[PDB]
């Protein structure tokens, strides 16, 4: 049974003013691409940077899911800390992340040099940042998830069985 | 006694998961914005693609949150020049006799640009 952390940055939603949607579509996306057994370990959790440094810490040992996915706070308004707190956390960078997910929303949006996403590995676990915005959290998602499945068998972790039909793993 | 629902909303790319993404997205925040309990209470439910999006139907996403219960159809909205790409609109069928100032409308994504404007030139 894998297991995959969902993680919505965003005082408006964790507040309950507002409905997440964010976090919906990377779960409708990972249910979709996935066509194996997979668990969502999901929280909503506000713009504060030491509280999205345990959510993703008690992600990523005690609950150990390979994969977390962390939206909002990418940005330039100083709210925005969600990278700042996947640096310290993580021992390595793979900068290969941020900088391809800045290029393929940028085809599309221009204000995309605009973010400041990241990701990084917490010893066998696997941590990206997405945007506020759905539409381009689906452009992001499938840019990048071909190699995580590469990725997580390369950390000795759960064999990712990817879909032909939503998406296209490389091995 | 029946009211209409328009719904819209965009994707970035033209592929199947963008686009069931994007249309589940939609359908579930018209349904909850209205309180829509159940299927039961919609007629019917249509969609709108544009030309440049075709790699998937709004009905496979449809059914894929239980609606094989709804009546489903899709078509191409006019490829008009200059107009929003890539724009996913719906137009659901709901048997109620809420006024029609009440029904909420959803425009989503880049999509909130086709939001009419209360006051725009009124001939």
């Amino acid at each position: 049974k894998a297991k995959i952390g969902i993680v919505t940055v965003s005082d408006r939603a964790s507040a309950g003013i507002t409905a997440d949607i964010s976090g919906k579509a990377i779960i409708l996306a990972l249910n979709l691409y996935l066509t194996s057994e997979w668990e969502p370990i999901y929280q909503v959790i506000p713009d504060e940077q030491k509280v999205i440094e345990t959510t993703l810490v008690k992600m990523a040992d005690i609950q150990d899911c390979c994969l977390i996915v962390t939206t909002g706070g990418t940005g330039p308004a100083k709210r925005d800390v969600t990278p700042e707190a996947t640096e310290a956390v993580c021992d390595r960078m793979m900068p290969g992340f941020g900088e391809l997910m800045r290029a393929e929303s940028l085809k599309e949006v221009p204000t995309a040099i605009l973010s400041r996403q990241t990701a990084g590995l917490r010893g066998d676990s696997l941590i990206v940042n997405l945007p506020g915005d759905p539409a381009s959290i689906s452009d992001c998602l499938l840019a990048v998830f071909p190699a995580i499945p590469y990725c997580i068998d390369l950390m000795e972790g759960p064999y990712l069985e990817c879909n032909e039909a939503m998406i296209k793993p490389f091995r | 006694m029946v009211r209409g629902i328009r719904g819209a909303i965009t994707v970035n790319s033209d592929t199947p998961t963008s686009i069931i993404i994007a249309t589940i997205l939609l359908l579930e925040k018209m349904l909850e914005a209205n309180g829509i309990q159940s299927y039961e209470e919609l007629a019917a439910v249509i969609f709108t693609v544009t030309e440049d999006l075709t790699s998937a139907f709004p009905a496979e996403a449809a059914r894929q949150i239980g609606m094989h219960r709804v009546p489903l159809l899709s078509a191409r909205e006019v490829p008009v020049p200059g107009s929003l790409p890539r724009v996913i609109r719906v137009l659901a069928l709901w048997n109620t006799d809420t006024p029609q100032d009440r029904v909420r409308h959803v425009y989503l994504s880049e999509a909130v640009r086709l939001r009419p404007d209360l006051e725009s030139a009124q001939l």
